């Protein structure tokens, strides 16, 4: 099947300072774009952030960027503030193994 | 010999041209008829004394 | 075997073309190249 790896475990920056996510996929052949990103804040249930490489869904906030092609996807998060504390996931729709990202827990300095 | 030229010595090859029966007993007395044809031909000529 | 050949029981004097020989093989050989990764085949046959 396809298993992708989301590194760093835990990011730990101060807020005004880009935070970069960086999910891979253990793909022979690749993804092709067609990854997305998820926002899980304790509690309620998870939010989209990102549907494929880059554009974003109706109603994210400017915060969020996505970028990356092939087999390396990278997403950076500008101006940080208390409600992006959430754990992060990523999702391959290319194959079908349908799973989610190892699990990132971002912490605010 | 039918066997190796026909057949690349492979089982398979032989036991299915064991099927068909003597088509190689007549072909293999022909060649030695020949061959005693042959030998007979040369001895007819020159020994004579 | 020449009885046999001949599909008698009394063989007469003569020299006789009977069968053939050959020499059987000692041990079987196997060479390959060395690849070892596995074939991405589950991309192909389940794709979104």
């Amino acid at each position: 099947e396809v298993v992708m790896t989301q590194s760093p475990a835990s990011l730990s920056v101060s807020p005004g300072e880009r935070a970069t996510l960086s999910c891979r996929a253990r793909a022979s052949l690749g993804i092709s774009t067609d990854l997305a990103w998820y926002q899980q804040r304790p509690g309620q249930a998870p939010r989209l952030l990102i549907y494929g490489a880059s554009t974003r869904a109706t109603g994210i906030p400017a915060r969020f960027s996505g970028s990356g092609s092939g087999t390396e996807f990278t997403l950076t998060i500008s101006s940080l503030q208390s409600e992006d504390s959430a754990v992060y996931y990523c999702q391959q729709y290319s194959n079908w193994p349908l799973t989610f990202g190892g699990g990132t827990k971002v912490e605010i300095k | 010999d039918c066997t190796m030229y026909i057949c690349g010595d492979s089982t398979e090859c032989s036991n299915l041209l064991l099927q068909y029966g003597s088509f190689c007993t007549q072909l293999k007395r022909a060649l030695t008829g020949i061959a005693v044809e042959q030998d007979k031909n040369t001895q007819e000529v020159f020994a004579q004394v | 075997e020449t009885k046999c050949t001949l599909k008698s029981f009394t063989v007469e004097k003569g020299i006789y073309q009977t069968s053939n020989f050959r020499v059987q093989p000692t041990e079987s050989i196997v060479r390959f190249p060395n690849i070892t990764n596995l074939c991405p085949f589950d991309e192909v046959f389940n794709a979104t």
